[PDB]
């Protein structure tokens, strides 16, 4: 029906992905195999949008992976829920891309990327009416930044139609464990302002915020990280699957939410988010839901919205819900809160409902908002990358493969540019 | 302070799950309204056969009942009041020898509706 | 014979109508399928098909397969002629330009044979009513494509109109005051009677007098089934003073582009305050005219009363309501209109409001849908231009109305053209002398 | 038709009135719940089908609570959402919250339900208020509830039935305080506002019917009696008949002295009456007897400007004016010069009710005897006083004028209480 | 529906509320964790005003513990009645006091300030009437001195119509255990007395006096002291958890008894605290339980009722009765004694009867007075105060934190001026 074609890309993107696989498969009721053993039937109603149909009455997943590190593909096999992938869609290369974007992008990646097309191109016209490409990549490095801008840069002119959901991990500001990081998002934030329409950007130190403290975790392993960016993902494209009273897709979440073609990097946050001690004395009911999606302790990015203001704000909520709770108490979130939002949009909101609520939930709802304090992480990158371009630094590897110093200046200049544009509609 | 801020968080979770008593009874108020929400009419999501409580029904009719059932006493005030609503002995409020009533006649009857 | 077909567009719509169906099966004896284990009455709304299966007369339409689908994998598949339940392929994306002119000039063809074969089984087609939205894409521009291209062909007969406008500041949607404006340009030359309710006084209505908190959009949407009843009564079960749909298209509309009256219901009870209350014909008609339970959350106090209709349903003895309707003239808080001194129209239909199970509106022996045609709707229309006003002056969510294929100078054209309802809508606020 | 839609603003006039349809009920037929198992019921019910014989009062308060408790009682059946009214937070004796701040978050709401109220009513006669003159709701809320009934029901009766702030026993500190300003508004409007201390009646209860319990029930009961009988011409029927505007203009002086002072007639227990009469005059001579009085004010230290009984049983009119005759016979008993007729007096054959569980036993008859007597000045001059002492060290001001009423006010209430006194005794000067 | 919110402050209150926390319970009918063991409906149908309906029952409270040491909570944690609380409302920092106010109100406090009333912000949010916000202190430590009048500062800074009742130990003479506690008052009566609203002061000193004659108990651990204190502010706040003849909720103890904006001292009593060989011998009715309220030997603040003049008192008392019994018994306490009362207020009284009892007593009452010899107590630490002022006594801990000497100076004025204030209404 409306489907997704799922996008694995860079060491990071398959681990995100396999978690994303493994609740997807929890909510559409599919076995480690493919084989569907669930209780209620609206799981196959839709399941087309993300598994599709085999023989035997078994159902693959419309999934893509591709690493140029061939670490990773073994890894999502010898796991859970690996044996469910068809298994020519693994296009692994065998050579570290190093984490540089030009090795990734303008050297041995061009190799990779008519291969991945092949795939993708098998999968997105097998298909009844593709509505775009989710991805998850990883703006730390060369598999992540070169495969996914360069990947994002060939689909959208031959089929220059579709929505690009864009699941980024942006460099942490402090949380840093690579030396040639801010090289590859400052030149790669000019390859994902112009091709994608909703990139939704995390962090990794806000999701160990919100699992070490919030959610209280007592080792928060990498890998309970992926669960919660699986939320925003599962969460974000639900009532596309899953029925209900009013609903949203990716297109109705970008035309309510995308102020101007520039302004599409967005910032995800989860609701229903407990611990183990406060489960059980937290009433699960919509008032508390609410708040916990505007506060800042529970927000995928690294920036509390107040030094800013929220252009606009979805909701898609989850659940057996009323509606007049649903955007009353958020019409309480969008006064009480004037400076917090915008003047020139006076109503900032979308929201949705999915009467099937999560696995072990009675209700959630993913947000998604595209607020001013973006700017910081955007500010900080820049800030990061002018201290290294100011003599030359780390150069050699990014200007032996076909890269100029020239190209380098126009990544700067058109990243604070955007800067600019998240603070021309800031307080004005 | 970071490297210690992870241990003095570290001490504190795991003395929370060495003294946690968990929930074990659904003991639901009879007298305070659990807000219902209504069922989409055209729809097999909500439409099915979930059972009802057998209790919750017995809750809500001894939360309705009345005060002279529920309690063998007079606990606060209000209660005493209407205690005991009974006529002492039969009032035979039919007899005008005893009882004094008024009806209204066939004029008095029709005339409050040109009024009205 | 006394015949209407009900084309339910828009994700609003089919859920708006979702609820009317049901209700129809419960006022008719027809069963979840269609079948009766007895008249002329069930023939506005339903057909008859051989073995004595009751097809129905609809033309629920949504641009995305999401929610009709449900009525055609639900417990009313078999009830529905499935040529009726017409989905898209893809949505329209609170879009103007999505819903009419890309995504819709696909559905248009199919959508628009379904009702030349709907109308060439009737003999006594009285009407067109269309259940839609203001701020969805399929309930702003795709309801706009059916209204337009309903003039060339079957005419100048009625166009009858419930939909959900956008509610004060109460609302779901962001880009919902573009989509709103847009649909006015292309509904007030072509929507003869265009019968209004938001979402936000409704559940104040279920919030005060039935005591039924956190209300959802099924509660909402039965209420509006008991509109539809009371307005449609006449084409049905018989009584007293009847109202055809050309009734209301002559004595609720002052002025060709003056045609938005508001609807309101009167017993809005529950089964314990019914218990407690006998809704006489007395009261039942002042609480009407009370300015809350107007279901547009507007002051009526500021406004101008200018057209009204009173209609009824039960044991409505005709002697009640003419002493109650004059008590309203009589008040001066009530304020009316010296350009039109009679304002007032009865109807009185004989079958009780039904009662749909898992209901809360209590089974009552008398009803009144006051139909409105007040002018407290130019401050609702006022707080939606300056809605829009503060956000094409820096052109913001521009980019997905333009590249979709509409021209950029209809923002202009809706803007002006809404401003003169304004300035209509005052030049009949004048008192004449 | 001769109908009084009943007000009860404040714990005082929930209780007392909770205790008052218990009567109403019980008297004419209708079960605890409205079920009946005669058309009387019309002036103080609504049949509204079946048997639901629906009641008429808007019960009001700023606290849930008393509320609630009737909300759900043996009578929570009895009522409507609507009628039962309630509030958010008190006002906690402040004249201020209940007429300037909680109160008026609550007025217009219920202001409509009397609007509904009275739109039913074919011929209203009455709005019976009930406040308790002290708090910020049975006095700062009555203000503003009496003030407005003033605009819109403009010429039309609202006989009220107080509970004096009495003398020695005072459960409140800022019980003077209320008193004054209150006054002041329940003057311009007010057509005639019995009174009854809690003093009196916990007294009258001690030896009369030897309940050696005076609780805030028993007492409200006896105060229900004096609304019963007040207004059983307008519901039952016998002889001399008395509705609620002949009252007035019968026992009202002049445009101000409308404070009278009732005292029911046989208020004796049960074994006592096995050893006592009840003779038409005997319970009239009763009436008078300076303990009996409900508020305390001995009659002595002034006149009689107007008294007007209400009777209730077997009396033969014969023995009514041979009672008020051998009353008139005793120079005690001392009436104003300006007046002499005497008392306009009224019978209503249907005899007293018997709530069960109260003292107040079977009796052939009843006099319910309400006076204005012009000695009240005597209670009076003592709030004007307890006033002064404070307002003069500004003592427990600070949270009144910090809650809208200005210090003017406390000023504007004195002088006028005090201008009351002067026309309490100006009207007592025998006329030369 | 009014409704009220716990206030935590340190060891003189963590265990003195944590049998607050209990007396509520074994009244209002709940158990260790939440489960409802009580009797009756009457019981549950005020539980709104303390409690929080959770999931499924087993309510939690309306409480935050607020202190700057670890370990005096882990008592109450592992208290019988520990698990109550939420557990992520135990908000603590991490260095300890010592008993200073400037480590308490300066320092140390501003860390465990933002966060304390991020959670009182929360719990306040989700009320439907807020006319509370009861705080268990003590002046005499540093901890309750330092955080109790801080955190009294900005609620009246947020929440500026609301009932501050704020019970706290005073510093006393006869048992004094900490050495700075002449500075621990002079410094917190300053910031108490025009922030708050109701304030009853208990000692330690006659807390024990009532043990060594009313009760005659051998052993004393504070146990018994925390029930002794407990069962007032139950008694307190019984209008508004049960109905009852005559109802007066906090403002109505508040309005109707302080007569100008300082004197908003009273003092705690508790009726029928007859002993172990004398319950037997003594009957139950409001006469008997007159001696047993109106002596000094069950008053609890420090002072002698015939020290000074009484300037308005209540008593909200409970249980079945006779109320002639309550009024008669009322009016000859004032005209037997027309010495010890205000001779410029007429009536001094306000009685409150709430039928519902206590547990395991026929009938209760809390006794509540403004006396004026509580000049008694503020004098005496006063005096103790000038023999530390004068010779540079334990300070430069204070001075060399930050705190100027003017504020010091500040500290005897404002109570100088405050017990001339005092004794001047006893003259008029
Ligand atoms: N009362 C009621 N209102 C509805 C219902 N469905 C939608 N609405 C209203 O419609 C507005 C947006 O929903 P729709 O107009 O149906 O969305 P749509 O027409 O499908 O637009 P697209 O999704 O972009 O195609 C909201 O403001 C709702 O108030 C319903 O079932 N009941
Ligand atoms: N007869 C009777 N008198 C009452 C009752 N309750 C209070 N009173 C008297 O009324 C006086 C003041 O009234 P309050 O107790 O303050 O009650 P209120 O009038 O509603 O005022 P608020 O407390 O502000 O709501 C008290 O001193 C009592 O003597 C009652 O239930 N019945
Ligand atoms: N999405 C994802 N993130 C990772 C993984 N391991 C590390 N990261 C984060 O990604 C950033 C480094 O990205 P990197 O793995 O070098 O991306 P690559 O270029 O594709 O190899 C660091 O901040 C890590 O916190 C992984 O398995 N999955
Ligand atoms: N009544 C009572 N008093 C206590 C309790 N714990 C400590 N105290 C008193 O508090 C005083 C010392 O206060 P301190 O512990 O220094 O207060 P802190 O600075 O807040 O920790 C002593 O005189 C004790 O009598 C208790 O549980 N109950
Ligand atoms: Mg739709
Ligand atoms: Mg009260």
């Amino acid at each position: 029906m409306r489907e997704i074609v799922h996008l694995q890309a860079g060491q990071c993107g398959n681990q995100i992905g396999a978690k994303f696989w493994e609740v997807i498969s929890d909510e559409h009721g599919i076995d480690p195999t493919g084989t569907y053993h669930g209780d209620s039937d609206l799981q196959l109603e839709r399941i087309n949008v993300y598994y599709n149909e085999a023989t035997g009455g078994k159902y693959v997943p419309r999934a893509v992976l591709v690493d140029l590190e061939p670490g990773t593909m073994d890894s999502v096999r010898s796991g859970p829920f690996g044996q469910i992938f068809r298994p020519d869609n693994f296009v692994f290369g065998q050579s570290g891309a190093g984490n540089n974007w030009a090795k990734g992008h303008y050297t041995e990646g061009a190799e990779l990327v008519d291969s991945v097309l092949d795939v993708v191109r098998k999968e997105a016209e097998s298909c009844d009416c593709l509505q775009g490409f989710q991805l998850t990549h990883s703006l730390g490095g060369g598999t992540g930044s070169g495969m996914g801008t360069l990947l994002i840069s060939k689909i959208r002119e031959e089929y220059p139609d579709r929505i690009m959901n864009t699941f980024s991990v942006v460099p942490s500001p402090k949380v840093s464990d690579t030396v040639v990081e801010p090289y590859n998002a400052t030149l790669s934030v000019h390859q994902l302002v112009e091709n994608t329409d909703e990139t939704y950007c995390i962090d990794n130190e806000a999701l160990y915020d919100i699992c070490f403290r919030t959610l209280k975790l007592t080792t928060p392993t990498y890998g309970d990280l992926n669960h919660l960016v699986s939320a925003t993902m599962s969460g974000v494209t639900t009532c596309l699957r899953f029925p209900g009273q009013l609903n949203a897709d990716l297109r109705k979440l970008a035309v309510n939410m995308v102020p101007f073609p520039r302004l599409h990097f967005f910032m995800p946050g989860f609701a229903p988010l407990t611990s183990r001690g406060s489960q059980q004395y937290r009433a699960l009911t919509v008032p508390e839901l609410t708040q916990q999606m505007f506060d800042a302790k529970n927000m995928m990015a690294a920036c509390d919205p107040r030094h800013g203001r929220y252009l606009t704000v979805a909701a898609v909520f989850r659940g057996r819900m009323s509606m007049k709770e649903v955007d009353e108490q958020m019409l309480n979130v969008q006064n009480k809160n004037s400076s917090y939002f915008v003047e020139w949009i006076p109503n900032n909101v979308k929201t949705a409902v999915c009467d099937i609520p999560p696995r072990g939930l009675k209700m959630s709802a993913t947000f998604i908002g595209n607020s001013t304090a973006i700017q910081e992480l955007f500010k900080r990158i820049s800030e990061q990358f002018t201290a290294m371009f100011r003599r030359k630094a780390f150069l050699h590897w990014y200007t032996g493969e076909g890269m100029d110093e020239m190209e380098f200046t126009e990544a700067e200049s058109n990243m604070n540019d955007l800067v600019s544009e998240y603070q021309q509609y800031q307080d004005a | 302070d970071e490297v210690h801020q992870n241990q003095i968080l570290r001490e504190l979770y795991l003395k929370e799950l060495r003294t946690q008593k968990l929930y074990t009874q659904y003991h639901v108020n009879p007298l305070r309204k659990v807000h219902t929400i209504a069922r989409k009419p055209m729809s097999w999501h909500d439409n099915l056969e979930e059972p009802a409580d057998a209790r919750f029904l017995n809750l809500i009719h001894h939360a309705a009942q009345g005060p002279r059932k529920k309690y063998p006493e007079t606990q606060t005030e209000g209660q005493e009041i209407g205690w005991d609503s009974e006529p002492l002995v039969n009032p035979q409020r039919d007899d005008r020898r005893l009882n004094h009533f008024r009806v209204y006649k066939d004029i008095t009857l029709y005339k409050a509706k040109m009024w009205s | 014979m006394r015949e209407c077909i009900s084309v339910h567009v828009g994700q609003a719509g089919v859920q708006i109508g979702n609820a009317c169906w049901e209700l129809y099966c419960l006022e008719h004896g027809i069963q979840p399928d269609g079948q009766m284990p007895g008249d002329d009455s069930f023939n506005t709304f339903f057909s008859e098909t051989g073995a004595g299966k009751h097809v129905p007369r609809a033309v629920f339409v949504d641009l995305e397969p999401t929610v009709i689908d449900e009525v055609r994998t639900g417990t009313y598949r078999q009830l529905f002629h499935p040529e009726q339940l017409i989905t898209g392929k893809e949505d329209a994306a609170n879009n103007y330009a999505r819903g009419h002119y890309t995504i819709g000039k696909e559905l248009i063809d199919l959508v628009l044979d379904r009702i030349r074969k709907l109308a060439d089984q009737c003999t006594g087609l009285q009407g067109f009513l269309i259940f839609h939205s203001f701020g969805g894409g399929t309930g702003s521009g795709f309801t706009s494509l059916l209204m337009e291209r309903l003039s060339v062909d079957y005419g100048k007969k009625s166009k009858l109109e419930f939909s959900i406008y956008p509610a004060p500041q109460v609302s779901t949607a962001v880009v919902e005051p573009y989509n709103s404006i847009l649909t006015t340009h292309t509904t007030l030359e072509h929507s003869d009677c265009a019968f209004m309710v938001d979402n936000e006084a409704i559940y104040d209505i279920c919030r005060r007098n039935l005591d039924i908190e956190r209300p959802t959009y099924t509660n909402l949407n039965r209420l509006i089934g008991q509109i539809v009843s009371s307005i449609t009564a006449s084409l049905r079960f018989d009584g007293a003073l009847n109202v055809d749909l050309t009734e209301f298209q002559t004595n609720l509309v002052p002025y060709p582009r003056i045609h938005f009256p508001l609807a309101t219901y009167a017993p809005v009870i529950s089964a314990e305050k019914a218990y407690h209350e006998q809704l006489s014909v007395a009261e039942i008609t002042n609480a009407c005219f009370e300015p809350a339970n107007q279901m547009v959350k507007c002051d009526p106090r500021h406004g101008k009363y200018m057209a009204c209709c009173l209609l009824y349903r039960g044991d409505v003895v005709p002697k009640d309501v003419n002493a109650a309707i004059a008590t309203i003239k009589t008040k001066r808080t009530i304020q009316f209109v010296d350009w039109c001194p009679t304002g007032f129209k009865v109807g009185i239909n004989y079958q009780p409001p039904t009662v749909v199970p898992g209901g809360d509106l209590a089974k009552v022996q008398r009803a009144v849908c006051m139909l409105s045609n007040t002018t407290a709707i130019a401050e609702a229309w006022a707080r939606l231009d300056h809605k829009f006003d503060l956000m094409y002056a820096k052109r913001a969510f521009v980019h997905w109305y333009v590249g979709e294929g509409m021209e950029e100078g209809e923002f202009s054209e809706a803007r002006e053209d809404m401003a003169a309802l304004e300035k209509d809508y005052e030049e009949v606020g004048m008192d004449s002398v």
